[PDB]
């Protein structure tokens, strides 16, 4: 037979120096890692949205129970968990009337409707952030259900609800930006055509476009649908709720509270077993569909040390995508610039260069890119490149019982390639984190020298640093889980030049 | 000396709360007694409870809930605490904790109405702060804060059976090892004898075109029927390469590199699997770039092989268990098999829409757990076996590839305590609630079906 090694469950540190395995238990018993004075919440949306938000806050100030307290522990209340007040009083509210929404919601062009609505919300948020004496820690956007339903890339407005026709087709707009040279005094009709073509520069995703347009202003934002908070009030034709959340009310309260606390400036938890001087980098790639060159892509890197509070660096845009292989690679100069920025940021934060640097990516590294990375790594620093992929399926079925393989079991093929099970049964929750039979992630050390068991432990630990959702563990390490989301936000607009370094603006 | 704090409450309900306050108080240095932490289910608890109220308790906390005001044990403990309070002349011996918003001050026992309860209803943190202020004002004994004690108690009591235990677990995989390979890999130099437009996938045995050669494990005469020009072909013109040298990495010649030979062997294994599937009369479902093979309804007696069901029903649609295989050599020479679910309307005719297939597969697999997947995969693989131990992939008239029906078994040294499957059913029911955030684009195909 082939032997399986076991990787112990990574413990996470909390307040008073206490360690636990479940973020919910640690938060409930000891509280977050650091305390904040309070949360000054700002709300932009309809009046019904403000009432729903206030009701949700008043509800989460008091405990919420779940049917099964083992897998989904209860919510002891915001003040009893985080130790900071989140009051529903004194909220900076910027109303968006239903007439304003209806003015832009009934446009046939998805891009134009999304751009107009996102412009309304973003202008309200920016004006409040600039002209108000009261500073807002986190801005909460209560998006009505109609906006969420009709402002997605694949959403089509029914022909009965179309009030304003589209002045330009998608292909004609894609063939405007690159052939601007409008070069003429234009009738108002052509100026409206120009404006819609410019709206085509932005993705049709409401959330991603709002995040991209609010990045440059360093304004934290949390986007919540109306039915996420008041799902009982949103009923279908049969009388039953559209989305039944009666079994995850405690989990939803946990997730929203943790996200709001993290975005307000506080760090909930961090890794309990920290290796000093270790820096993880996540190489992230996203294709720019609006580029003249189909090979163009946007490259991003994310740096995490011991907590989820990370640093995001945006690389230059150039021909990184290789259509023959389906792999992304940076040219030497851009790779050197990205790694130099990351290492200098680490040196600024921690007063000394890291002892070990791990770069996690979804594709193998070539020799040119790796030599570029090594040319900027100090002589006293170890640089390792690791690829984590889900495309190599090794399914293990337990012989006895219906429950899957326990989380943490690993299979070491050789000194550089190994299988790790970040999904499976969890003894603490007495249940499984993934349906069917969990898929292991394939961990391969392509470049550099590093012990495989240490890399497995580090990746399992990094699985625990998801501050957007207060779940026990994720399927992927934090260095790569938010690759898709961060890439989409960065590519949602072509006007982003110097995005902020802090991670709280990207989720 | 009386230095303990007594928390009285209900067992099934008032359970989560007592935990928070208790741990919080013990972490702050207070010696706390509550039956959740210090009572082992099965012992006569009344004598110990009465002794702790009468002899060691300084403050008696009663959780005032709707069920707390009616539970018999809570009332008995309150009576004992009232006797002790009258004995000690300490009018603040009983400190009520109001946690239920629906508990009016008239529904609280008349003995408890006269005592100023601490408002835990609005916020548990504010109630804890009020409790700590009251305890400080009453000079309740306490030790320096030691949260490690609370953490240790939590781990010992509420995580005893919820930890990884040491026990060997044997895991069945989906890799089926290859017992043997043909002795030689042969490159028949057909040149003209092989027309440039001949599709080698139509040959009775696996073959690959490489330059002017034909790469296969089969002999020259195996293709005389389908390539009559090769009847006059000399066998000494073939380049015969040992398979063991290829697999072990000892093969080094200028004609072809070793990794190319390994890739050709992988392709030949895949082609032999395709031909074997066509020999077993299993239907084909075209995936993105590979093929999945499923069993038609009525082919197997009662749609079952070895008491394991392979074809079944799901509402108006039928589900079929299918496999898709790819050859692997590097970890070990095995035959990798992946499990699929393929749906048909009447058991024969496929469903053309891809999103219907995806949604139905997710819906059906949500309720399929480890045991179902393992049993169905093993039954399918035993359906393809020619003897009790292995399945034969024909590659020539005299050369074959032997693949075991027993998967490559894995074993680990750490296990878990198996709970009831009701937890699995609960997770199945809860999966859709989480998935309703990513599945709002597949809801139109369902209306397309109706």
């Amino acid at each position: 037979m082939k032997e399986l090694i076991y990787i112990e469950e990574p413990s996470i540190l909390f307040a008073h120096g206490q360690k636990c395995t479940d973020p919910r238990d640690g938060l409930a018993l000891f509280g977050p890692l650091n305390q904040i004075y309070g949360i000054k919440s700002g709300v932009v949306g309809t009046q019904k949205g403000l009432q729903i938000f206030k009701s949700y806050l008043d509800k989460i100030q008091k405990p919420i129970y779940n049917h099964n307290n083992i897998t989904r522990p209860m919510f002891p209340g915001f003040e009893a968990v985080f130790g900071c007040k989140w009051e529903s009083q004194n909220i900076v509210f910027k109303e968006i009337t239903d007439e304003e929404i209806r003015r832009y919601l009934f446009n046939a062009s998805t891009h134009k409707r999304t751009y107009d609505l996102v412009t309304l919300f973003n202008d309200k948020i920016i004006t409040a952030n600039k002209n108000d004496e009261e500073r807002v820690d986190v801005w909460f956007v209560i998006v009505p259900e109609e906006i969420y339903k009709y402002c997605r890339p694949n959403s089509v407005l029914p022909n009965e609800l179309v009030q304003t026709k589209s002045l330009i087709s998608k292909s004609k707009a894609k063939s405007f930006r690159y052939t601007p040279t409008l070069f003429e005094e234009f009738n108002k009709k052509l100026k409206e055509v120009e404006k819609e073509a410019k709206t085509y520069n932005y993705d049709a995703q409401f959330h991603d476009q709002l995040k991209a347009r609010l990045l440059e202003h360093t304004i934290p934002t949390q986007i919540l649908r109306e039915s996420t908070l008041a799902w009982r009030d949103f009923k279908n034709t049969f009388g039953a709720p559209i989305r039944d959340f009666s079994k995850i009310e405690g989990h939803l309260a946990w997730t929203i509270s943790t996200a709001a606390y993290y975005k307000a400036g506080g760090k909930p938890w961090k890794l309990g077993d920290i290796r000093p001087g270790v820096c993880y980098l996540g190489l992230v790639y996203k294709k720019i569909e609006k580029s003249k060159n189909p090979q163009n892509a946007c490259c991003a890197a994310q740096m995490f040390l011991d907590n989820g509070d990370g640093t995001v660096f945006k690389g230059e845009v150039g021909p990184w995508y290789n259509p023959e292989k389906g792999e992304y690679h940076l040219k030497p100069k851009e790779a050197k610039a990205l790694l130099t920025q990351a290492l200098e940021s680490y040196k600024e934060q921690n007063k000394s260069y890291p002892k070990e640097v791990f770069i996690h990516a979804r594709t193998r590294f070539n020799d040119e890119e790796w030599n570029a990375f090594n040319e900027v790594t100090p002589k006293n620093t170890n640089l390792v490149g690791v690829t984590i992929t889900k495309s190599k399926p090794l399914k293990l079925y337990k012989t006895e019982g219906a429950f899957p393989i326990m989380r943490g079991n690993a299979y070491i093929v050789d000194e550089k390639k190994a299988f790790l099970w970040t999904l499976g049964f969890v003894p603490k929750l007495q249940s499984t984190l993934s349906m069917e039979v969990p898929n292991p992630i394939f961990i391969e050390i392509n470049k550099g020298e590093a012990e495989i068991q240490q890399v497995l432990k580090d990746i399992l630990a990094l699985t625990k640093l998801n501050y957007n959702a207060c779940i026990y563990a994720d399927g992927e390490p934090v260095t790569l889980r938010f690759a898709n989301k961060i890439g989409e936000i960065l590519t949602a607009s072509t006007e982003i030049k110097t995005p902020p370094l802090a991670f709280k603006y990207y989720i | 000396m009386r230095n303990k704090i007594f928390i009285s409450h209900a067992t099934p309900e008032d359970d989560d709360f007592t935990r928070w306050l208790s741990l919080k108080l013990i972490g702050l240095g207070y010696e706390v007694w509550c039956d959740i932490l210090f009572l082992d289910k099965g012992v006569d608890f009344w004598s110990t409870i009465e002794k702790e109220i009468r002899e060691n308790t300084c403050k008696f906390l009663i959780v005032s809930s709707t069920a707390g005001n009616k539970r018999e044990g809570v009332l008995k403990e309150l009576a004992v605490a009232t006797k002790v309070k009258k004995h000690l002349q300490d009018d603040m011996f009983i400190i009520p904790l109001a946690i239920d918003e629906n508990l009016s001050y008239d529904d609280i026992n008349i003995e408890i109405v006269r005592l100023n309860a601490i408002d835990f209803k609005k916020s548990w943190a504010k109630g804890l702060q009020d409790l700590l202020d009251a305890f400080e004002k009453q000079n309740v004994p306490k030790k320096p804060p030691d949260h490690s004690k609370s953490n240790l108690l939590y781990q010992q009591i509420f995580l005893h059976d919820k930890q990884a235990i040491e026990k060997e677990e044997t895991y069945d995989s989906n890799w089926f090892p290859i017992i043997s390979f043909p002795n030689e890999l042969r490159f028949h130099r057909y040149d003209w004898r092989l027309p440039k437009q001949f599709d080698v996938r139509t040959l009775a045995f696996p073959a690959i075109r490489y330059k002017e050669y034909l790469c296969t494990f089969a002999w020259e005469y195996d293709f005389i029927h389908q390539l009559p020009k090769t009847e006059t072909y000399n066998g000494q013109e073939s380049i015969r390469i040992s398979t063991s040298d290829i697999l072990s990495g000892r093969y080094d010649t200028d004609f072809i590199r070793n990794y190319e030979c390994q890739r050709l062997i992988v392709q030949l294994i895949n082609k032999a699997f395709e031909l074997r599937m066509k020999d077993k009369n299993v239907r084909e479902y075209q995936m993105s770039k590979t093929f999945a093979y499923w069993i038609e309804k009525g082919k197997l007696e009662k749609d079952k092989f070895e008491k394991i069901k392979l074809v079944g029903k799901q509402k108006n649609k039928y589900w079929h268990f299918g496999i898709s295989a790819a050859g692997k050599l590097y970890p070990s020479p095995v035959l990798m098999v992946s499990s699929h679910i393929i749906f048909t309307m009447d058991g024969i005719n496929l469903i053309k829409s891809k999103s219907i297939q995806h949604s139905s597969r997710r819906k059906q697999g949500k309720n399929w757990w480890n045991d179902k997947w393992r049993e169905k995969l093993l039954a399918f693989i035993r359906f393809l076996s020619d003897d009790q131990n292995a399945i034969y992939l024909n590659v020539g008239s005299e050369e074959k590839i032997l693949i075991s029906n027993k998967p490559l078994k894995f074993f680990g040294k750490m296990s878990y305590v198996t709970p009831s499957e009701v937890t699995l059913e609960e997770e199945s029911v809860l999966a859709d609630i989480n998935n309703f955030e990513e599945d709002t684009e597949d809801l139109d195909e369902l209306e397309d079906i109706e």
